[PDB]
């Protein structure tokens, strides 16, 4: 089976405004070690904004941190990101993440990753 | 095929400063081994100060029943710290290792798995694997009475300790300690009732740990050997003002006395790079 992460929700959002991403899965998603949210902005390099464990843990780059918040619901195969407070810093494509890992043997991980939404944030 | 003459030579020739130990470790996995309809699969609890060897005599019993040890495809090495780090995955890691510990027994009735850092996993993945530790003659269909559990931990080492420097200040030997002193020290700890109840076993009185296997702190000249050995590993002459010189930079406690090694014979080795070119 063919397993693709498809991330929605992108657009042109005001400064101080909200925003909300969604990823759907076409697979289950329980056994994701780590489901998350990466950035990237033009001539930048990707960058972590949040992740989730599969237990609810969180955790959330210095920058966004008060500000977005991550969920996961493994029933329904889908994970989010609501962003408020927005401003012009927050421009990038946003990309969905998936992290697999083994429980013996040498390390290595698994990933996938969607084909990103674009958010704009106006002056 | 495990020979007793083969691994009491492997313990005597390679394993220093562990009198314990040895003859523990010696007589509970040949006489399992050597028995062909065991009651329960052996449970070894190996627990002790950092660097005093307690991975390195897992290798010894693992080269000594399968060849490869580690590597053979019958000996599973689970690191709690590598494999289980995040407390909030622990149906994620329960699920996983509960089909792979089965789907290994199945293939072969003796699969011996060790997990390190037991001190570091979540108390409910331990819960997750009791069953296959118990005296049960069938576990959903399949038997572990010939399988083999090893357990690594660091919990009791400072208890331990209080004991090795008692005999070292009342002037008697090492090899002087018994296991009743060190079962004694650990009564209000690794021994006390929690630890009982939680180790207990659900079908009879009994704990469903064999054998705790305690590992004592080493001394300055149990240093000095493993820097021997590690010069001959590299194909150095070995030089005792080195030997003396590298030991000598170690952290010794008490503060007062030097006896012991704060961190065993981890990371002695890379300050022989200081001294050889
Ligand atoms: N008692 C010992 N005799 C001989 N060599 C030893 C002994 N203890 C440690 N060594 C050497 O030091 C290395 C590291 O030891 P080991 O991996 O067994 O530590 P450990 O007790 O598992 O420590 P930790 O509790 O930190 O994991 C060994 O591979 C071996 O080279
Ligand atoms: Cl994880
Ligand atoms: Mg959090
Ligand atoms: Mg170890």
């Amino acid at each position: 089976m063919q397993v693709q992460l498809v991330e929605t929700g992108g657009g042109l959002v005001q400064a101080g405004g909200s925003l909300r991403l969604s990823c759907a899965a076409s697979g289950n998603i329980f056994s994701f070690n780590v489901m998350g949210w990466y950035r990237q902005a033009p001539g930048k390099q990707r960058e972590l904004v949040a992740a989730i464990t599969s237990g609810d843990t969180t955790t959330y780059a210095d920058s966004v941190q008060g500000r977005f918040t991550i969920s996961r619901d493994n029933a329904k195969n889908a994970v989010y990101l609501q962003m408020n407070s927005l401003t012009p810093e927050d421009t990038a494509v946003y990309f969905c993440n998936a992290r697999r890992n083994p429980i013996n043997g040498p390390y290595y991980t698994t990933a996938y990753w969607g084909q990103g939404t674009q958010v704009t944030v106006s002056s | 095929s495990l020979s007793r003459e083969a691994l009491q030579k492997d313990l005597d020739d390679n394993l220093f400063g562990q009198h314990l130990a040895k003859k523990i470790i010696l007589n509970a996995v040949f006489g399992f081994i050597n028995n062909p309809k065991p009651k329960k699969p052996l449970t070894l609890s190996l627990h002790g100060w950092t660097g005093t060897g307690k991975n390195f005599v897992s290798k010894i019993i693992a080269e000594n029943i399968y060849e490869g040890g580690l590597n053979s495809d019958y000996v599973h090495l689970f690191v709690a710290t590598l494999h289980f780090p995040h407390a909030s995955n622990i149906t994620l890691y329960k699920d996983q290792l509960q089909l792979w510990i089965r789907g290994n027994v199945s293939a072969c009735a003796r699969s011996i798995f060790i997990f390190d850092q037991m001190d570091k996993m979540h108390a409910g993945l331990i819960d997750a694997i009791k069953p296959f530790l118990d005296y049960y003659d069938l576990v959903d269909g399949v038997s572990y009475q010939k399988a083999m559990f090893i357990f690594l931990s660091n919990a009791g080492a400072e208890r331990i300790t209080d004991v090795a420097l008692d005999f070292w200040r009342s002037g008697k030997q090492r090899e002087d300690i018994k296991l009743k002193d060190i079962e004694h020290a650990l009564s209000v700890s690794v021994f006390n009732n929690k630890n009982s109840g939680f180790w207990h076993s659900s079908l009879i009185d009994r704990n469903l740990i064999d054998y705790f296997v305690p590992f004592l702190p080493l001394e300055y000249k149990h240093l000095k050997m493993c820097i021997r050995v590690e010069m001959q590993s590299r194909g150095y002459e070995i030089d005792e003002d080195i030997v003396s010189r590298v030991a000598e930079e170690m952290t010794f406690f008490p503060k007062e006395e030097r006896v012991f090694s704060d961190k065993g014979c981890k990371t002695v080795f890379t300050k022989l790079d200081y001294y050889y070119d």
